């Protein structure tokens, strides 16, 4: 009984999910259009009304925590979509997501003061990147010794 | 943090607040990522036979039922455990599940019951994606 | 669903609260899940699937008698060869001068470190660096 209004309801998003597939948006963008906006018109709204959300996201994510640091919009699109276009919970979870990565971050040897905020926004949030980034300066005298004159012999194992 | 774990639901089952805002803060602290679960009693009795409809970029939509699939699922199975499930039968893995139940694409962290499923032949729709 | 949902926003938001370090929120939804008696299996995720990134802590040594600990991102299924390469593309080592030793047992291109014990954040390795005047 209302078993035909869920099948109904739910063929009317998958539509809309397929019409988005095929022009490159994700079902999690297509969703997050329609719960924020109410929008007939998925599509249109992502092209045109999209990157003054996120802006909004992750200016809100920098008042919220200030201490850090500046929210790339990797971050902020990443939040909007995991919370399927819940402003607040976008913020949240944006603010959540670098506050967990700096923890992260510190406990492997790089803090604030060694620039993990700067390397977690020029990598949008990416902590691999990051720490591959931040331990650059520590691998590059080894790379430079390389050629040098008597090294140490071939341990055998 | 196993134990402190152990010691908040216990803490919340017990009604003390304190003891919870205490360890719940503790945790926290350290970040530490939890299954937080409502007991599996709490949630409408199965499992249920859920009426997947499978569907991708270019299949032909039309109200004409047919399930391509029955599945035996309690209703207080989170969505991610559904796509185990659906993995170890047939071979896609999650990345490319996309679920749809009513009018909502559907969160991995949610039960199927908070989407409405709590009686058999139930529908559900199973959207493929192509390029993950 | 009665106000069964209710009880599962809550958990849910508690959990994010947890895993987003903020303490307040922590505290609100723990606080009115206590108060309202709420039977709850609280958890400790698993340490991930061989399919999933960890932090390796490398030991790195070279034929200088330099070390240095460094941390890389790696699933455990992953093979030397593809530990090598990573190495090689992120800092320029090359595969070549890379020795890799795990137990006491230089690891083989094929093995993969899940074949050698590495599974979780913050298990160990030990990365011998040749000189390229090794013969």
């Amino acid at each position: 009984g209302r078993q035909d209004k869920m099948r109904k309801e739910g063929l009317q998003l998958v539509s809309m999910i397929q019409e988005g597939e095929t022009a490159g948006a994700s079902p999690e963008e297509v969703f997050s259009a329609l719960q924020y906006s109410g929008t007939e018109v998925p599509l249109q709204w992502l092209r045109s009304e999209l990157s003054y959300v996120l802006e909004m996201v992750a200016e809100l994510a920098g008042q919220q925590d200030p201490e850090l640091g500046a929210f790339s919009c990797q971050e902020a699109r990443k939040a909007w979509l995991d919370r399927h276009g819940n402003l607040d919970e976008a913020v949240e979870e944006c603010v959540r997501a670098r506050r967990r990565k700096v923890h992260e971050l510190q406990s492997l040897g790089f803090g604030p003061k060694e620039g993990s905020l700067q390397a977690l926004f020029q990598h949008g949030g990416d902590v691999a990147r990051a720490l591959t980034e931040l331990q650059r300066q520590r691998l590059e005298p080894f790379h430079q010794r390389l050629w040098d004159r008597d090294p140490e012999p071939t341990p055998c194992w | 943090k196993e134990e402190l774990a152990t010691r908040l639901s216990q803490a919340i089952a017990g009604g003390d607040e304190k003891a919870a805002a205490q360890v719940a803060a503790v945790l926290a602290q350290h970040h530490v990522a939890l299954n937080v679960q409502l007991m599996e009693a709490w949630f409408p009795p199965g499992p249920i036979r859920l009426q997947v409809t499978v569907e991708d970029a270019t299949s032909v939509l039309s109200s004409s039922s047919s399930a391509h699939v029955s599945l035996k699922i309690h209703p207080h199975c989170s969505i991610a455990a559904l796509q185990d499930q659906v993995f170890s039968e047939f071979g896609f893995p999650p990345a490319v599940q996309r679920w749809v139940i009513g009018r909502c694409l559907c969160m991995p962290e949610r039960s199927l019951a908070s989407y409405g499923v709590s009686q058999d032949g139930d529908p559900a729709f199973l959207y493929l994606l192509s390029a993950p | 669903d009665e106000k069964t949902k209710k009880a599962e926003e809550m958990a849910l938001s508690l959990a994010r609260a947890v895993a987003g370090g903020d303490e307040q929120a922590a505290i609100k939804y723990a606080t009115w899940l206590a108060e309202q008696r709420v039977p709850l299996r609280v958890q400790v995720k698993p340490e991930v699937s061989p399919t999933q990134d960890i932090r390796l802590c490398v030991s790195v040594e070279d034929a200088y008698m330099h070390t240095v600990t460094i941390w890389l991102t790696v699933r455990p299924d992953m093979t030397v060869a593809s530990l090598k390469d990573m190495v090689f593309l992120d800092y320029g080592f090359p595969p070549s001068l890379q020795q890799w030793v795990v137990g006491q047992r230089l690891a083989r291109d094929q093995e993969t470190l899940h074949s050698h014990g590495i599974r979780r954040n913050g298990d160990g390795a030990y990365l011998y660096l040749l000189s390229a005047r090794n013969t």
